């Protein structure tokens, strides 16, 4: 079993999904569901210095709004279906149905 | 007889005749159907 | 007048009553102006201290 | 079978014990002269033990390692004289019990002194309220679907919460 | 008034007497409760009419076989027998044949004067005045019954009364049955021949 | 002390002052009853948390009411 | 009515709704928003199962097996699947599956992200190149289709039912068992045996 391309191909099409299938969903979601909230307000707003939402980090230029986190995420999705994949492949176990 | 009826009909006379009926019932059906686990039928 | 008929049966909205959700005969209403708990409800049954009457005023008391 | 049980008909320990005790009971006449009444109680002893257990291996009972009749509950066709029929008779009796109470307690709410009335029981009424019980299944299927069975929890006392 | 099962008993107040079959009997107060009268008689109804049924089954056959004429089994060993159709794919089309058939009548005894009318032809109208005698061209075809006397009554009290009879003989065959192991009119002949010595003592204690 | 109070409820029975065994309850001029008094507690420093007065007050659910704390000397009843 | 006659319909259903013959006895579409999901999720079980019935009668009665041994294949190892006795090159285990989820999420995105619930039911426009929407016949159509649907959906149920009954068999050759014998194999062999 080819380990990059299995990689490659899956992390692409995990990608794919999460850009343009699964992206207004996501933002939808996010958006009904919005920052978690201590009591009435945010987090950060009831005085959490560390709760603050990273905006310098979450800044993209992706005319989707397609962030580098998205992009962790579903890459992280992508690498674990990949090497289940090729651990299923480079297995041996048939049950024999 | 009406005091005597109502002192029979109370709570503990009556339960005593209502029990020691039942037992009996059971003791009198235990010496003819003795020693059964299983219902036959 | 203030609350319910005299003799007339009643139901408790009294949560804290050990008649709650009870149906009670009024005996006497008090038209006095002042009175806080005017309308007096005898029971059937008796509460834990043995008291089969008691006093409500005609916001907590509902015609059956 | 059933959980490995043999059958108590070819069962080693069943008829084990059936020597046994039968042993035993002989071993006890054997000091009582025969027309003794004693003796004629031992005996009786020895023939409701043997009954007993030509009927509980005429039964098929399961009797497991060792000789001991084991029962199953778990509905099957062959065992439904050890839970299933005899509970059903239960179930019988037992709502019986209840419903003919709860029925004295209906028809004694509406005495004047209903408290009289349970500690001194009316017996005729009792009697005739006890007659009620041979049907009882259906007066509660009926009382339930009517309504007239469960009473509404706006009327019932509760605590503050 | 009308005779009671109890001479010098008072009869139940929701026994006005009008219905079929009315003799006060209702000591356990089976149907105290007003609108589960109607559901008795229907009932009672059904099993009069599947226990006549029954017994027409049950004693002809079996008195003719007696005779000599028309040889059956027996109806206790008529289930275990070969016929052109399995026993069990038999139950499931009597199930289903019998489920269309009493949910028709469940829906008119839910709601009277619903079902009077055939679905497949609208022109076709099996229309009948009272729950439980469902007149027409079908269940009343001599035009018997469907109210051509006012107060029908005493052909009513007819049906009722012989399927109260039947009921008690179908369940008297299934008990003797179930202990002599012996046919019902098997049974008659030996009673009248030694009435005596063979009885319900003499079944069940000897 | 123990912290004792006084409800609307009342219906100036007077049972309560009664029943007292340290002197903690009175009877003052009140207008929300038949009786035109209520109790009260001046000098709850005195109880001793007994609820006698809870005891004999007839309302449904109490109208007088002792809380209990604090437990000092007197609320004790130490002769010692 | 109509499916009870004579029986009291549910308020909510009055009955101007497609196929709308009030049967409700457990109460299920109380709420209104919940009832016009089970309209949608009713259409689109229906017609998923309208296409997979022939996608389980044509195989079989051509002779390239039954449905449930359909995925046979890929229950072996190196299956290599086939259409109409040809093998399909790229029918390994891990590529059509991953073009399934791929395509199926697209086409399932694109359906769930339409407001209005009429088009989330009878979308129309681009699914319709032949019309059948410029008559006065679209809605018995609409009934039809219905029809149809909730009769394919009980089929399907009695495919797989029946391939627990008599594992190992197609539905087609159980039509044939029934018309052999057909007082012998029923129902009653696998719920009273
Ligand atoms: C809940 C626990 C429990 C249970 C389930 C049992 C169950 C049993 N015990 Mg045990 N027992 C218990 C507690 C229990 N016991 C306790 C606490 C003690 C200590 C006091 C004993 C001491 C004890 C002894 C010493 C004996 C039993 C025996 C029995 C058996 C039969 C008793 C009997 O009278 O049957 C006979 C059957 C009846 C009385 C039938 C009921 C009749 C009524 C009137 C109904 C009438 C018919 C009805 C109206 C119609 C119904 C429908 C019809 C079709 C049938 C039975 C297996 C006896 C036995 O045989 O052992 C196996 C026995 O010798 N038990
Ligand atoms: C179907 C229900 C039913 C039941 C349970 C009874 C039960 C009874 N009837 Mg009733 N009876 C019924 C229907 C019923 N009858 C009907 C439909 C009629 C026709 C109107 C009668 C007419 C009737 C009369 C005229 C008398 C009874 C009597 C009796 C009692 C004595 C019979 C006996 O012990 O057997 C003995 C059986 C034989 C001798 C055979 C008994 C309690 C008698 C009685 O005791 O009066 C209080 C009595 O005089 N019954
Ligand atoms: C299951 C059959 C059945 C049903 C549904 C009814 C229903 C009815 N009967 Mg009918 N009846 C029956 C059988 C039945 N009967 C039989 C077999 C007899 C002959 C004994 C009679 C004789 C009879 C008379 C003389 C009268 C009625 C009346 C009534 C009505 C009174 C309400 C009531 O209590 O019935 C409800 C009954 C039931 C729900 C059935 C209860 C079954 C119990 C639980 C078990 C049966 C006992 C036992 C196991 C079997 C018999 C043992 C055997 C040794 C005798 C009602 C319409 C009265 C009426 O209003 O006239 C129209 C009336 O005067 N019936
Ligand atoms: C509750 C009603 C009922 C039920 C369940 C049965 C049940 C039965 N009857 Mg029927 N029977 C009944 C009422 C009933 N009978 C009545 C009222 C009569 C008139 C007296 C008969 C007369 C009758 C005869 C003459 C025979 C049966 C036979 C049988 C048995 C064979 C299967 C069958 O029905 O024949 C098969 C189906 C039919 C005869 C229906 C007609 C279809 C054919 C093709 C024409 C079966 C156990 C037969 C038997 O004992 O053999 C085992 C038989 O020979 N029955
Ligand atoms: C139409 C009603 C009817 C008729 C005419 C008969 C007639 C007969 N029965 Mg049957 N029987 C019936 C109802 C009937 N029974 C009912 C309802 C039951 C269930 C309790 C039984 C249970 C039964 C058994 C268990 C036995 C009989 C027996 C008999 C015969 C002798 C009489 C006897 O033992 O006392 C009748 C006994 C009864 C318990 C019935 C009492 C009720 C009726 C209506 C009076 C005789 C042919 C015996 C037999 O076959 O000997 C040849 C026998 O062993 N019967
Ligand atoms: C819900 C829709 C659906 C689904 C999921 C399937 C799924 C399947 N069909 Mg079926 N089929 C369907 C509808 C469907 N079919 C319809 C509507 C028709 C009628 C035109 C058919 C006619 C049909 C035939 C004639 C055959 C299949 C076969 C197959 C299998 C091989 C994969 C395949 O089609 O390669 C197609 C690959 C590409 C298009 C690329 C697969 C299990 C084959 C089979 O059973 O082999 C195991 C086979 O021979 N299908
Ligand atoms: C017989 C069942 C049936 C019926 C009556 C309808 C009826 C309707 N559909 Mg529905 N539909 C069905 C099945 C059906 N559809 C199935 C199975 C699918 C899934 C593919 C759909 C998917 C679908 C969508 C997505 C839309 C409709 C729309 C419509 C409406 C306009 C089109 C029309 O008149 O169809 C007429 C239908 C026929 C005349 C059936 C002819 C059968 C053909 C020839 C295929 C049979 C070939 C073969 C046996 C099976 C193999 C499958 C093949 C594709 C390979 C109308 C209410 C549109 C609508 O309402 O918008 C306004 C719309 O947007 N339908
Ligand atoms: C309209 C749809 C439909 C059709 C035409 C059939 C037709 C058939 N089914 Mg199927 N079935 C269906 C729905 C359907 N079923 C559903 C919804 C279920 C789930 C409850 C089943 C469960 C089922 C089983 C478990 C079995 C059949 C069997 C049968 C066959 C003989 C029994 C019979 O007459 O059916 C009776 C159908 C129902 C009672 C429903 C026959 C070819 C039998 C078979 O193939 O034997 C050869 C068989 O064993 N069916
Ligand atoms: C007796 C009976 C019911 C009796 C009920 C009674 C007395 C109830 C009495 C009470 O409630 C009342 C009235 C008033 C209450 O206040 C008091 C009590 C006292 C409680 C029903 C019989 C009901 C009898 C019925 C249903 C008979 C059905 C017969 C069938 C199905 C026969 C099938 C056979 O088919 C044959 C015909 C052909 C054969 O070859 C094969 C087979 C299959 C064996
Ligand atoms: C520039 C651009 C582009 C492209 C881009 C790209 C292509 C990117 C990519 C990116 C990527 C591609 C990313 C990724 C990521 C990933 C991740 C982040 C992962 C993670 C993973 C993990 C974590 C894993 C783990 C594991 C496993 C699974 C195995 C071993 C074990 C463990 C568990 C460790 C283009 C041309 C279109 C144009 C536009 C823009
Ligand atoms: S608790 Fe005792 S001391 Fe205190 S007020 Fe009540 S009765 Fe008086
Ligand atoms: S508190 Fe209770 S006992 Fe004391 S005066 Fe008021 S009502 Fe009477």
């Amino acid at each position: 079993a080819n380990t990059a391309l299995t990689i490659t191909l899956s992390t692409g099409a995990l990608l794919f999904l999460g850009r343009f299938v699964f992206l207004p969903f996501q933002r939808d979601n996010v958006s009904r569901q919005g920052l978690p909230v201590q009591n009435g307000v945010t987090h950060f707003d009831a005085g959490d210095s560390r709760a603050q939402e990273v905006t310098s980090f979450l800044k993209t230029n992706d005319p989707a709004g397609f962030t580098i986190v998205d992009v962790l995420a579903w890459g992280a999705l992508g690498h674990a279906v990949g090497f289940f994949i090729l651990a299923t492949i480079n297995n041996g176990y048939n049950p024999q149905f | 007889m009406q005091d005597v009826k109502t002192y029979l009909s109370t709570a503990p006379v009556l339960a005593t005749l209502w029990f020691g009926f039942l037992a009996g019932l059971l003791i009198e059906i235990n010496r003819f159907f003795p020693d059964a686990l299983v219902l036959p039928l | 007048v203030i609350g319910p008929k005299r003799g007339s049966i009643v139901k408790v909205l009294r949560r804290e009553s050990y008649w709650f959700n009870d149906t009670g005969k009024v005996v006497a209403v008090d038209q006095a102006p002042g009175v806080r708990y005017p309308v007096v409800v005898r029971f059937d049954k008796v509460n834990y201290a043995g008291v089969s009457t008691n006093n409500y005023s005609p916001d907590e008391l509902e015609q059956s | 079978d059933v959980a490995g049980l043999t059958p108590c008909k070819e069962s080693k320990g069943f008829a084990k014990r059936q020597k046994q005790e039968i042993k035993k009971l002989e071993g006890r006449l054997k000091l009582y002269a025969p027309d003794s009444a004693p003796a004629l109680a031992i005996n009786a002893t020895i023939e409701k033990t043997k009954r007993r257990f030509e009927f509980y291996g005429n039964q098929g009972l399961l009797c497991g390692t060792d000789g001991l009749p084991h029962l199953i509950v778990d509905g099957d066709q062959a065992h439904l004289g050890e839970f299933v029929y005899p509970g059903l008779v239960f179930l019988y009796i037992a709502g019986w019990i209840g419903w003919v109470g709860r029925a004295y307690l209906i028809d004694v709410r509406t005495s004047k002194k209903p408290t009289e009335k349970e500690i001194i029981i009316d017996v005729p009424l009792a009697l005739r309220i006890m007659s009620k019980g041979l049907t009882w299944p259906v007066a509660a299927i009926g009382e339930l679907r009517s309504g007239k069975l469960v009473e509404k929890s706006s009327n019932i006392t509760v605590s503050p919460r | 008034d009308r005779p009671l099962w109890l001479p010098g008993s008072e009869a139940p107040k929701w026994l006005d007497g009008s219905l079929p079959g009315d003799y006060g009997f209702d000591p356990l107060d089976l149907a105290a409760e007003p609108g589960r009268l109607n559901w008795m008689v229907q009932a009672e109804l059904v099993h009069c009419r599947w226990a006549m049924l029954g017994a027409a089954g049950i004693f002809i056959p079996e008195l003719l076989t007696k005779i000599g004429i028309l040889n059956t089994p027996s109806w206790y060993k008529a289930g275990d027998a070969t016929y052109f159709a399995d026993q069990g794919t038999l139950f499931i089309v009597e199930l289903l044949l019998m489920a269309w058939a009493e949910s028709r009548r469940w829906a008119d005894i839910a709601r009277p004067g619903s079902v009077n009318t055939d679905p497949i032809f609208p022109n076709n109208k099996l229309t009948g005045t009272d729950v439980g005698y469902p007149g027409g061209l079908w269940f009343d075809p001599l035009g018997w019954g469907s109210g051509s006397e006012d107060k029908l009554k005493e052909i009513r009290t007819k049906e009722v009364k012989n399927g109260r009879l039947a009921m008690l003989a179908v369940l008297g065959a299934f008990v003797q049955a179930n202990v002599t192991h012996v046919g019902p009119i098997d049974n008659l002949f030996a009673h009248l021949a030694d009435p005596y010595h063979t009885t319900i003592l003499q079944s069940l204690f000897g | 002390a123990h912290s004792v109070k006084i409800y609307d409820t009342c219906i100036g029975c007077t049972q309560c002052v009664r029943a007292c065994p340290t002197d903690v309850l009175e009877m003052v001029p009140w207008d929300g009853c038949k009786a035109s008094q209520i109790a009260s507690a001046p000098r709850t420093e005195d109880c001793v948390g007994c609820k006698r007065c809870e005891s004999a007050c007839p309302t449904d659910f109490l109208s007088v009411r002792v809380y209990l704390g604090a437990e000092t000397t007197r609320s004790m009843g130490l002769a010692y | 009515a109509e499916w009870l006659p004579g029986n009291p319909r549910p308020s909510y259903l009055d009955g101007s709704a497609p196929g709308d013959f009030g049967f409700d006895p457990l109460g299920l579409g109380e709420v209104p928003e919940n009832l016009e999901r089970f309209k949608e999720s009713e259409l689109i079980h229906a017609r998923w199962a309208m296409l997979a019935v022939p996608g389980v009668l044509i195989p079989e009665a051509l002779g390239y097996g039954n449905w449930v041994s359909a995925q046979k294949w890929a229950a072996t190892p190196g299956g290599q699947a086939t259409y109409l006795g040809n093998p399909v090159p790229w029918g390994n285990l891990p590529v059509i599956l991953a073009i399934e989820f791929l395509a199926i999420a697209f086409a399932e995105s694109q359906r769930n992200g339409e407001p209005d619930p009429e088009k989330r039911k009878y979308p129309g426009g681009a699914f319709d190149p032949l019309g059948f929407s410029k008559g006065a016949n679209l809605e018995e159509l609409k009934l039809k289709e219905i029809k149809n649907g909730r009769l394919a959906l009980v089929a399907f149920l009695g495919f797989a039912v029946q391939a627990i009954a008599y594992p190992g068999t197609g539905p087609l050759e159980n039509l044939k068992t029934h018309l052999a014998d057909p007082w012998h194999n029923t129902i009653a062999h696998v719920i009273i045996p």
